[PDB]
C-alpha cells in the first residue's frame, strides 16, 4: 500500500517462529532478538545525491535483506506492521 | 594483569628455572597464567602472599632480597615490572610451602650485608626499647642470622 | 495562506478519532499516541541543491504522509493546526 | 537603518497583544509564551553558496514569516529590539 | 599592526561609556554586559571557497557591526585589546 | 551468501584458538581478546562517490584484512558467524 | 630540519620574560598564561583543496602569529620544544 | 609484510630508548612518556578524493615521523609492535 | 612532577655539589627520581619533611633559610 520516498525503503521483519537451535534445543521467547533478517516490501526512487541525480536502488522486491539491529521507526498499517529502512544502514542481501 | 607477567615468565622458560613470586597479591587474571601454565609443566612456580603490613613490609622483604642475591622491586627504586631481568632476580637453594607457613633456606649471599644488618639491627634493638614490645625485631635478626625454636 | 519555503511541507495530521481496534476493543485516550498519519496541506518550492538548482518536492497535495514522531513543530495557527514538516524526515507516502 | 550580511534576517516580533480566545477567554501574561510570528524589516543579500554563488533571498519587506521558539539573537538597537535569523531557521511566512 | 587571515576580522568593542537608559536611569556596572557593538581595524583576504576561490568580504574598515554574544578572541597588542572575528558569525552591519 | 552492498565486507574472523608464545606460554582463555585478524569471504559493489561513481575495492577473496578492534555486526547465518564491515575502517591487508 | 606537512605550521612561541606593566608593575610569574605570540619557523607545502589543489599558506618564515589561546601539540625536537600548528586556527599575523 | 590502504601508514615507534637528558640525569621508566617518533614500514596508496583522485603520500618511508600523543591504532604482527595511522593526524617529519 | 624538579635538579648537576630537599610531602615521580639518580650516583641528595603544623611551618623555614644564607620559596 504506501510507498517510499527517495532512499527510504519498506522492509519486513521475518518475526518470531518459535525458532530452536539446530541440535533440537529449544529456546524460550523471553531470551531472544527480533529477527535480523527480512525482505523488502517496496523501494523508493533512490538516493538523491548533492548533485540531484538519482541511483536506482540496489536492494529489489525478491531479496532477503540484514540489518543493524536498529533498523527501523516499525511503523503500522491496516493491522499488519511494516519495519521501513534504508540502504545506507542495508547490511547484506541474501 | 597478564601482559607484565609474561616478561617475568619470559626469563624463566628461557633459563628453565622455578619462580617463587612475593607481592602484594596476585589476581585471578594473572594468576591464572601461572597455574595454567603449571599443570602442562612449562613451568614450576608459586605465588605468595607479602610479608606483613606497612613499615613491617618494607622491613621484611628487604631481608628476604638481602639472602636470595637479588633485589626488591619498590616504588622508590622504579624498575617497571615489565623491565624487569634474570640480572635482579635473586636466587635460592630450596624454598617450602604450605598452607600457611613459607621457608627459605637461603643463598649464602651477601656476607658483607648481613654483618651489617647485625649492628644496626641491634643498634636499633638497644634504642627500640623505649617502644618495642614485640620479638619482631630480635626475630628479624633472628631469621637472618640463626635460627628459631618454639617449645 | 501558510507558506512553506524551500523543502518545508505543511502537514496536518490525523488527530484522535475515537480509536479501537477491528475487533472492536476500545483504547482508552490515555493509553493512545499521537497519529503518525499526516495529511499534506502546503508543499515548498524544494530542496536546494548545493550547486543552486531547485528539486520539485515528491508529494503533491492531500497525499496521506507519515512521520517520525517528532518531525514538526506544531505551527500555531487560528483554527485548525499544523505542523510544518521537511523532506529528508518524510516517512513514506500512500 | 540595521542592515543584514548574506542570508541574516532581521525580524520584528508581534509584540505584546493581550492573548484572548475567540471564546472571550484571557490568559495571564504569565501564562503565555512570546510570539512566534514576526515581520521582516530587511533581508541579506542571500545564501553564499560553497561554489561562491549568491540566491536572493525568498523573503519580501511585507511578509509575516513565523519562526521556531529560539530562532533569534535578541538584538537590541537604541531602545526597540529585532531578532537576528537566518534564511534556513525561518519555518514558513504568512 | 595586525592583519588577520582570510575571513577573520579583527574588532574593537565600543568601551564602557557609562550605560543610562535615555530617560535618565543610570545602571550599575555590575549589572550591564558588554557591548556588542563594535568597529573593524582590519580586514582579512577572505573566506577559503572548496574550489579555492577567495570570496572578498563585505565588511569595511569604516563601518560597525555586532557580534552574536560570546564572538571574539580577546586577543591583546601593547596594553590594547582587541576581539578578532569571523566574517560567517557577525550577525549584521550598521 | 551474503552479497555485501557497496563499501561493505563480509569477514570471517580468524576463529578461535588457543594462544602460545613462541617461548612455550600458554595464555588462559579469560585473558585473550577476540582475533583482530581476518579473511574475506565476499566483497561489495564498491563505495559510491558523491558523484555516483562507483570504486572497486581493493580487498580480495584471498586476503588476510585486520579490523579496528570492534569493526562488525557479528550477524548469525544458520549457525556461522560473519563479520560485515567497511573500507574506510579496514586496518591494513596481510 | 623538522618540517611540516600540508597546511602544519611550526611556530616557535614568545618564551618566558620578566613582565612588567607599561606602568612597572611586575605580575608574579604565578598569574600568568603562557604566552600568545609565536614567530613561524618552519612552513608546510599547503592546505589540500577538495578537489586535490594546493594553496601556499600565506604565512612566512619569521612572521609572527597569535595562537588560539590553546593551538600546538607541545612537541619536543633536539632538547627544545617547538608548536606545530595549523593554519585553520592560526588567528592573526603581525 | 604487511601493507596499508588509503591514506594509513605503518609506523614503528622509537622503541624503549631509556630517557636521559643531555645534562645527564636519568629518567626512571616509571616517570617517562610513550616515544613519538616512529619509523615508518609501509605506506599506503594514498588519500582517495571524494572524486576518486588519488594523492601520493608525502611520506617517503625513509624519514623520521612524529605523531600526536594518541595517534593512531597498535597492531601486533608476528611477535612485534606496530602502529598504523592515517596520513592526516601525523604532524611533522624529519 | 619532574617538569619542576628537574630544572633545579639541572642547576646542581652543574655545580656537582650535593642538594638537600626541605619539602611539605615528596612520595611520588618526583621522589622516584632522586633515588634513582642517587643510586647511579649522578648526585648525592636527600629529601627530609619540613618541621611544624601550619602556621608552624613558615617560621621555621624561615629561620632556617636565613641560617643558610639563602631564600625561603615562598607562595607569597
Amino acid at each position: 500500500r504506501l510507498r517510499p520516498l527517495y532512499d527510504k525503503i519498506v522492509v519486513k521483519r521475518m518475526e518470531e517462529q518459535e525458532q530452536k537451535t539446530p541440535s533440537g534445543i529449544i529456546i524460550p521467547d523471553t531470551a531472544k532478538e527480533k529477527p535480523q533478517i527480512g525482505e523488502v516490501i517496496a523501494v523508493g526512487d533512490g538516493k538523491l545525491l548533492s548533485n540531484g541525480q538519482i541511483v536506482s536502488p540496489k536492494v529489489k522486491k525478491g531479496d532477503k535483506v540484514v540489518f543493524n539491529k536498529y533498523a527501523g521507526t516499525e511503523v503500522e498499517l491496516d493491522g499488519e506492521k511494516y519495519l521501513i529502512m534504508s540502504e545506507d544502514e542495508v547490511l547484506a542481501v541474501i | 594483569n597478564v601482559k607484565d607477567l609474561l616478561p617475568v615468565l619470559e626469563n624463566v622458560v628461557r633459563a628453565g628455572k622455578p619462580l617463587l613470586i612475593i607481592a602484594e597479591d596476585v589476581e585471578a587474571e594473572a594468576l591464572a597464567t601461572l597455574v595454567v601454565n603449571h599443570i602442562k609443566g612449562v613451568i614450576r612456580a608459586c605465588a605468595v602472599k607479602a610479608p606483613g603490613f606497612g613499615q613491617r613490609r618494607k622491613d621484611y622483604l628487604q631481608d628476604i632480597a638481602i639472602l636470595t642475591g637479588g633485589t626488591a622491586i619498590t616504588e622508590e627504586l622504579g624498575i617497571k615490572l615489565e623491565s624487569v631481568t634474570l640480572d635482579m632476580l635473586g636466587r635460592a637453594d630450596k624454598v617450602i610451602v604450605d598452607k600457611d607457613n613459607t621457608t627459605i633456606v637461603g643463598g649464602k649471599g651477601s656476607k658483607e650485608a648481613i654483618q651489617a644488618r647485625i649492628e644496626q639491627i641491634k643498634r636499633q634493638i638497644l634504642e627500640t626499647t623505649s617502644d618495642y614490645d614485640r620479638e619482631k625485631l630480635q626475630e628479624r635478626l633472628a631469621k637472618l642470622s640463626g635460627g628459631v625454636a618454639i617449645i
